[PDB]
Order: structure tokens, then C-alpha cells, then sequence
């Protein structure tokens, strides 16, 4: 239907430049009309009258017609634009149906209870992962002086937030 | 046979179809109360009270499509005990038989009604082997009064200031 | 699905420019409504004045047409982009296993 | 030829499949931020946003 | 327009929440990726070490 | 944007922390590696001077 709007819209095209033409020949012929009558020839000065009321009235028509015809194209091509749009809605109706028949929403309540039971797994592997990092360099983080070193750079700012010996004393009791 | 899904989708298509037509009914009825008015600046008389039996006619007919949206209306609002129901509801009778009358006289302008009055015989085939008067009268194709043409050609002259002389 | 996204897109875009270029088209056709009143031609005064007036409510029917083929594009558009990100989360699942 | 191999009642059909499909889909995707919260319920606790 | 305006607005806010949502997940995934790497090299290092 | 925000916020703490126990673990496989160096060349010392 491409074919047929572009040679409606090219119809009207057409339409309205032979009216501009003929509203331009129209002037010309009325120059013609002064030019006769100067010089004094009646029956030049009468075909060149006959002209101008001729172009005038053409450009009329013209003019008329490469509105209607205008008027025809513009619904022809929103013909075109919204049979475009029924095609690609059509398309997106059976790439959906491929895509939800492929994919339930069974098979998304699976799919995602398993993503979630995963990452679950994985923050307990992660959990265990840091659990024995921390115990493998136990050494060079003593948690006395982790604990005066937050007590001294908080009193610095002004927030404001042994044992062993008598454990084992009481070991040695009982 | 009967297919209720086809039935509902028919009575959408025939509200969407009969709006649309009014909107387009009533503009031209705007578009050509103006040339009777030419006419009657003209001074062609009769030619202006045949003009207005076109129009005249024109009218009833959007006056008996609204009729015939607000039925088709009823039945999909209706559409729960039309699917459950086996026997003509009362509620449900005037529109059905008006729809099955007017189908073959709408037969043109809407071509769904020729199917949703031949899933109403197939739904009541036991019943049909009532119609609105007023819908009827909307639709008889007889000529309008004289006085009404008259008349009609008085509003006109009236709107568009042009003299005019009844009988 | 991202071919009809994109010509659903591109519909829009077309509609959008016909709205524009009506629009312009009313204003030109009323510029030559004024001429021809001033040159005293009322034939090619209405002719002009019935063109403006369908270019008027021509523009406003592909505007609203537009208005609805991308109302209809967003949602094919969160559609495309939601159906990606489950084939990815679909895949993360199964590497992950 | 477009009106006779595209009707109004297959525009209808095709029209009622284009919106049910869509409120499947957004059902899909209500169930999908349902989860994508749940996994990451730690990292946005309720109070901290209030 | 007024009506285009609504509808861009709330799908504005649609598409900032489905961002939210799929940037949680993503920086959840990137974390199983970068910890999948540290996996692998400890696994080595035990293997290396062995 | 607020739980964005805290979004944000608890998962900088993580991968901080997680950034803490890598650097640890390198640091002591680092040492690992220097001091298999340092083991290998005074092997090659000792059959040297042997």
C-alpha cells in the first residue's frame, strides 16, 4: 500500500504546483493585459483576459482537488502507520506466547526458589571461607590491641564507645 | 450452532461500529443542512423538501442506531444469564426480538448484526422458528409528513437567516 | 521480540512527525487563508480554511495515535528488558549449580 | 486483502491475547522483585530505610 | 500530553525500581564471581603447597 | 534512592570486610612464596658448597 500512498502523495504534490503554476501564468497573462492595452490592441488585450480568468479558475480547481487528494493520503497513510503497528503487536503477541509457553510461571517459582536456596549455600560457604581466614592469621591480629586501638581512635574523636590468669587459677581449683 | 464467545465479540464490534457511524451520520447531516439552506436561498423549493426528506430520513436513523447501541449494551451486560439461562429471560426479550428484527434491515451499514441475530436463532431456535414501535417506526420506510418537512425546512431557514414562505 | 520494539519505536517516531508536519501544514494553509482574503478570493479562501482545519484535527489524531503506540513500545521495551534479565538469572542458576 | 486475512474478530482474539499475556508478565515480574528483595533482605534491613 | 506526562512519570518509577532491583541481584552476583575467584586460587594454593 | 542508598551502604561494609580477609590470606601466602625462595636457594647453597 506503500506504492499507492507515495503516488497519492506525488498526485497532490503535482496538484498543487500546477496551481501555484497556474496562479503564476495568471499574473503573467495580466502583465500581457496592461502591455495590449498600451499599445492598443483590443482583441490581444481580450485573449489575454480570457487567459487570466482561464488560470485563475484552474488554480481553483486545482487547488481543490490537491486537497482532496491530500486529505485521501493522509488517511491512507495512517492506513499504512497502524497496519505497521498491528503487524508488530501481532508479532509481540506470538514471541510471548513462545516465551511463556517455554518459560511458565511454574518454571519461574522453581527458577527463583532455587536462585535464593543458592545464594543462601553460598553465604554459608562464604561464611565458612572468612570464618577460617580469620583463624589462619589469628596471629597477626591479637583482639587486645584491635580493642585499645578503637579505644584510643574513638577517645581521639570523643565518642566515648588478667582473665587469663584467674581462669586458670580456677582451673586449678576445680 | 451458538458460540457465546462469538456473540460477545459481534455485539462489541457492533457498539463500536454504531458509534462511529453516528459520529459520522451526524457530520453529515451538518454538511448537508447547509446546501438545503443554498437551496433555499436559491429559491428552489421543492427541490429543498426532498433535501429534507434525505435528511429527515437520515435522522431517524441515528436516532434507531443509539436505540440499537443501548440493546446491544443490554445484552453484554446480560451476557452472564444469556450464556446460563436455556429460556428467554423478560428482561432480555425486547432487545433479542428488536436485534433480530433490525438485522436484516441494518443489513448494510453493519454487517455484524447479520451475525449476532444468527447466533441469537441458533441460542432461541426453540422459541424462534415485543420489536420496540418506536425503533420500528424508526425504521419503516414510508415517506415523512408534510408538516414535519415544513417545519424542518422552518428551523433550517431560521438558522442560516434566509427567507422562506410554508404552505 | 526486538524487531517489533524497534519498529514499534520507529511507528511512534513516524506518527510523531506526522503530528509535527501537520501542524506546520495548518500554519501555512492559514497564511494562505490571509492571502486569499486579501487578493478577495473566497473559493480559494475556503479551500484553504477546510484544509487547516482537517490538517488541525489530522495533527491530533497522529498525536494521539502516537501517544498510544508508545504507550504499547514501553511495555514491549520493559518486556525485552525483563525477558533478558531472566535468561541471565536463569543462567546464573544454572552455573551456579 | 488486509481486512479479509486480518478480521475484526481476529483483531479482537489478538487483542485480549496481547493483554492477558501482559498480566502474566507483570505477575512474572512481581514475583521476580518478590525474590530479587528476598535474596538481598540483609543488605536493605527496614529500620536503616525508615 | 497531560496524559503522556502521567505515563512517563510512572514509568519513570517503574524502571528506577526494576533498576533497584536488578542492581541488587547483579552486585549479589559479583560478589559470588569475585569469591568464586578466591575459591580457586585458595584451592590452588593448597594444591601447590601439598 | 534510601534503600538504594542502604543498599549501598551495607554492601561497601561487605565488601570491605571481604577485601580484609583476601588481603590477609595474600599477605600470608606472599610470605609462603618468598620463603620457598629462600628455601630453594639455600638448598642450591648447600649442594654448592657440598
Amino acid at each position: 500500500m506503500e506504492k499507492h500512498l507515495f503516488n497519492l502523495k506525488f498526485a497532490a504534490k503535482e496538484l498543487s504546483r500546477s496551481a501555484k503554476k497556474c496562479d503564476k501564468e495568471e499574473k503573467a497573462e495580466k502583465a500581457k493585459i496592461e502591455k495590449a492595452i498600451q499599445k492598443g490592441n483590443m482583441e490581444v488585450a481580450r485573449i489575454h483576459a480570457e487567459n487570466a480568468i482561464r488560470q485563475k479558475n484552474q488554480a481553483v480547481n486545482f487547488l481543490r482537488m490537491s486537497a482532496r487528494v491530500d486529505a485521501v493520503a493522509a488517511r491512507v497513510q495512517t492506513a499504512v502507520t497502524m497496519g505497521k503497528v498491528t503487524k508488530s503487536m501481532a508479532g509481540v503477541v506470538k514471541s510471548m506466547d513462545a516465551t511463556l509457553k517455554t518459560m511458565n510461571l511454574e518454571k519461574i517459582s522453581a527458577l527463583m526458589d532455587k536462585f535464593e536456596h543458592q545464594f543462601e549455600t553460598l553465604d554459608v560457604q562464604t561464611q565458612q571461607m572468612e570464618d577460617t581466614m580469620s583463624s589462619t592469621t589469628t596471629l597477626t591480629t591479637p583482639q587486645n590491641q584491635v580493642d585499645m586501638l578503637l579505644q584510643e581512635m574513638a577517645d581521639e574523636a570523643g565518642l566515648d564507645l588478667e582473665l587469663s590468669q584467674r581462669l586458670a587459677r580456677l582451673r586449678d581449683q576445680v | 450452532g451458538f458460540k457465546a464467545e462469538r456473540l460477545r465479540v459481534n455485539l462489541r464490534l457492533v457498539i463500536n461500529r454504531l458509534k462511529l457511524l453516528e459520529k459520522k451520520k451526524t457530520e453529515l447531516a451538518q454538511k448537508a443542512r447547509k446546501e438545503i439552506a443554498d437551496y433555499l436561498a436559491a429559491g428552489k423549493d421543492e427541490r429543498a423538501r426532498i433535501r429534507v426528506e434525505h435528511i429527515i430520513r437520515e435522522d431517524y436513523l441515528v436516532e434507531a442506531m443509539e436505540i440499537l447501541e443501548l440493546y446491544c449494551d443490554l445484552l453484554l451486560a446480560r451476557f452472564g444469564l444469556i450464556q446460563s439461562m436455556k429460556e428467554l429471560d423478560s428482561g432480555l426479550a425486547e432487545s433479542v426480538s428488536t436485534l433480530i428484527w433490525a438485522a436484516p434491515r441494518l443489513q448494510s451499514e453493519v454487517a455484524e448484526l447479520k451475525i449476532v441475530a444468527d447466533q441469537l436463532c441458533a441460542k432461541y431456535s426453540k422459541e424462534y422458528g415485543t420489536v420496540n414501535d418506536r425503533l420500528m417506526h424508526k425504521l419503516s420506510v414510508e415517506a415523512p409528513p408534510k408538516i414535519l418537512v415544513e417545519r424542518y425546512l422552518i428551523e433550517i431557514a431560521k438558522n442560516y437567516n434566509v427567507p422562506y414562505e410554508p404552505d
